RNA sequence: UCUGAUCGUAUUGGGCCUCUAACCUCGGACCGUAUAUCCGGUUCAGGGACAGUGCCUGGUGGGUAGUUUAACUGGGGCGGUUGCCUCCUAAAAUGUAACGGAGGCGCCCAAAGGUUCCCUCAACCUGGACGGCAAUCAGGUGUUGAGUGUAAGUGCACAAGGGAGCUUGACUGCGAGACGGACAUGUCGAGCAGGGACGAAAGUCGGGACUAGUGAUCCGGCACCUCUGAGUGGAAGGGG
RNA sequence: UGCACUACGAGUAAAGAUGCUCGUUACGCGCGGCAGGACGAAAAGACCCCGGGACCUUCACUACAACUUGGUAUUGGUGC
RNA sequence: AAAACACAGGUCCGUGCGAAGUCGCAAGACGAUGUAUACGGACUGACGCCUGCCCGGUGCUGGCAGUAAACGGCGGUGGUCAUCCUAGGUAGCGA
RNA sequence: AAGUCCAAGAGUGCGGCAGUGAGACGGCGGGGGAUAAGCUCCGUGCGUCGAGAGGGAAACAGCCCAGAUCGCCGGCUAAG
RNA sequence: CUGUGGGUAGGGGUGAAAGGCCAAUCAAACUCCGUGAUAGCUGGUUCUCCCCGAAAUGCAUUUAGGUGCAGCGUCGCAUG
RNA sequence: AGCGAAAGCGAGUCUGAAUAGGGCGUAUCCACACAAGAGUGUGUGGUGUAGUGGUGUGUUCUGGACCCGAAGCGGAGUGA
RNA sequence: CUGCUGUGAAUCUGCCGGGACCACCCGGUAAGCCUGAAUACUUCCCAGUGACCGAUAGCGGAUUAGUACCGUGAGGGAAU
RNA sequence: UAUAUAGGCGUCUGGGGGGAACGCGGGGAAGUGAAACAUCUCAGUACCCGUAGGAAGAGAAAACAAAAUGUGAUUCCGUG
């Protein structure tokens, strides 16, 4: 629970394509990292879902 | 009686054109978040059964 | 029976995919074998095959 | 009639896999180790877990360099 | 249309009150019946839409049944243990047992990851208001005795140790070749392509100095897809 | 009831020997007695452990009987 | 063969009558041709002794009156539920 | 590189059929034990027994010599 | 106390209660049937010779006296 | 004739953005070229692919399954 | 397809089926009945046959055979 | 007790029980296997109940099928 498994979804494709873990008492908000969306074929800003 | 074949064995193993028996690889159905993609890529596709199990697998498949 | 451990036919993943009972499969024939079997003539047909 | 002992891990099979003079294909694992008791040399790279592997076909040559114990690969001849 | 703003308006549930007519009475009287505490019929007297019974539905239920109740073990029991990691045992490759000797783990980090650049500690001495052996400062010695998120070991001053800037490669499609191996697992990997980061560039980057931080198969969720759709077109369901 | 012209000591041996080793003793066959051995007879150890079973217990699991709460069919009429 | 069971005696619970309880899928049966002084179940086990601070009201049988650790309380405290008089088989009484 | 090489009846791969998965002692290096055990647990291209007759150790699976195709009223020797 | 005639029947009877008795048997009678129950257990498994010839180890196990795979045998084919 | 989950395609096919790599398949062999020397390919030409039906034998499957052996379980009956 | 309990339709642009369901096409005309042959078996007779047994075999029973005998009974059950 | 019925009386026709297998309908185990066990299996088996006939059942599409101008009751075999 302290580090729940979270999925990241492309903000332009909306294809949840990355799952990772993240602390909740360190960043109690969403995580925005620029991963690679394979559908589009380009680094897009993914967002915590 | 007609020799019945196994079911769980006919659903998990396959045969190719020459005659080799192939299967899938385990550990790739859940808890996939902490497995690096190299590991899952290794656990992908269909390998050939081990030589140590060819006898039993043939026993189960032809029945 | 493996002596009480999970057998080889119960620990491996089941294969993937369905069967498609409406499969259409053909009995195939190659041009070379028609050539050698029909050396002098033509007018090939299903019964001629 | 008890203690706290009795646990141990498994054997990792950490040792030299190809000794001096053996001819290795590229990518062959040469040394499996924990830290760096051996060090990379010519045509040798250190894997993620400090596993040394050959970057070119040839024969293994253990040597030393600047107080380090390195593993080098010699380009084999074609006679 | 509905919008006023609640008055009539039709069938209708629930509650209460009864009533007789279904139904009930081992209450009586007759009759079949000479014999009859059986049984049925007629009738009176009581209950009465309750009860009992059917189907459905929850609750209690050793009253009864079918079964489970691990192994290791200097006999068994009691006590302990059971997976993974690190030493010693282990006899200079690998491997190697005991209820042998010591410990750890079932995580943590959005930076403690990637890259570029830069730096060097621990301790000692010297002398400075708090300040003290001892917070900070200066100088001198200082070559590894400090640190390395976390046990131990192997390492690392070329730093893998300490800082700062920018970033998400903690990518996607793969992977020649190997290590370890009963099998299932487990590992390492150059290099290619796509899209990026950092760097002038060379190049590095497929998580963390390395080795623990985990669980097969079945079954079933969620998102996407070009698959399939039991006559057809859909859908359901299945599939990847 | 495997045998048989079936000694004793000290050894050795699956560690308690009529049968093996080295010695000591012993003429052949009987009869009446004794009960120290033949790990004597008898009962495929009841003790102990392992596996199976049985029956018993319970706040072990899963069921059922029984009891029971309701909906509804028998089941209708009046009014409020 | 007993120290066990039974026993007469006692206490509790249930049963208002084809009763409760038991045997039966039911019908039916026993209980009982009995009726709460009776019947069933459960404990105890002749007989005796040990042993309530005294009646207002949560309430009760109801016609105000029982009652005893019927419920406290033993507290003042008689006394021995008797005048008045307090919601733990309990140290009442502590013999 | 040779050696053996009318053999080790070798090695490897793939198929038919196995059995085995209770080991024992001795020589070395060790753990546990009291650096006891005919104790227990390991390692040893170590041996033997197991599955091995014969000779020596008196007898005496595992020690020493030596691996029994059969015959001989023939020779040489090992341990002793 | 006892004669004669009856009644209660198996998860049932009866029991002044002992797990007593219910046809020489009772923690669930007997008989036949399912049935040749099942048994990781015990025993037994019958003629000959020739050739080769083990293991008592590792891993996993509701597992430790069983078994699966590997190791070690043998037979065949391939290589040499 | 195979490859794919399948639609489908077909000595190819699946994955994939990819005349990128990989899986699976194209009996095998031979000769020549073109490349290579990250272990060899890639093309050409020839070569030609071997199954199936009886039956013997060894295993194995379903049947009692090499033979013998329980305590016990269920159905229906017999017994005071 | 059917069994019990509730509810409860239409008569041909009706109704049922084409594997949830919907629309179209296709098939049929439920809630009424009868119906041979092709198939299962041998208490019992007629004939034959056996790389079936040949008196511990073959039926339990070549012989007093379901007899003697055992058991209260169900039932068990020879030998010659 | 009025209508009448139950009932009574007489008379004719029938049923009743047995039988080895096979049929139809209904009720329905457990041993066992799953290396334990409950779903599942065994097995709709054993057994039981009703009821036939020489056979029985089932039978004349409210059927299959897939766009074929398709087949055209049922049953039982062989495939699938």
């Amino acid at each position: 629970d302290v580090r729940p498994k979270i999925t990241l979804a492309c903000e332009v494709c909306k294809h949840r394509n990355y799952i990772t873990k993240k602390n909740r008492r360190n960043d109690p908000d969403r995580l925005e990292i620029k991963k690679f969306c394979p559908n589009c074929g380009t680094h897009q800003p993914h967002k915590e879902s | 009686p007609k020799a019945k074949t196994h079911s769980g064995a006919s659903k998990r193993f396959r045969r190719t054109g020459t005659g080799k028996i192939v299967r899938q690889k385990a550990n790739r159905r859940h808890l996939l978040e902490h497995k690096p993609t190299k590991r899952t890529r290794r656990l992908d596709g269909r390998t050939t059964v081990s030589a140590a199990d060819n006898s039993r697998i043939n026993k189960l498949l032809n029945g | 029976f493996e002596g009480g451990q999970m057998p080889i036919h119960m620990r491996l993943p089941k294969l993937k995919g369905f069967k498609n009972r409406f499969r259409t499969e053909y009995q195939v024939v190659n041009v070379g074998d028609i050539n050698k079997a029909f050396p002098q003539g033509g007018t090939v047909g299903v019964d001629e095959l | 009639s008890s203690s706290r002992n009795g646990r141990d891990s498994a054997a990792q099979r950490l040792g030299v896999k190809r000794f001096g003079g053996q001819v290795v294909k590229a990518g062959e694992i040469l040394v499996r180790q924990r830290g760096t008791h051996f060090h990379p040399g010519v045509n040798v790279g250190r894997g993620g877990d400090d596993t040394l592997f050959a970057l070119a076909p040839g024969a293994v040559e253990f040597g030393a360099k600047r107080g380090r114990k390195t593993v080098n690969i010699v380009p084999v001849a074609r006679p």
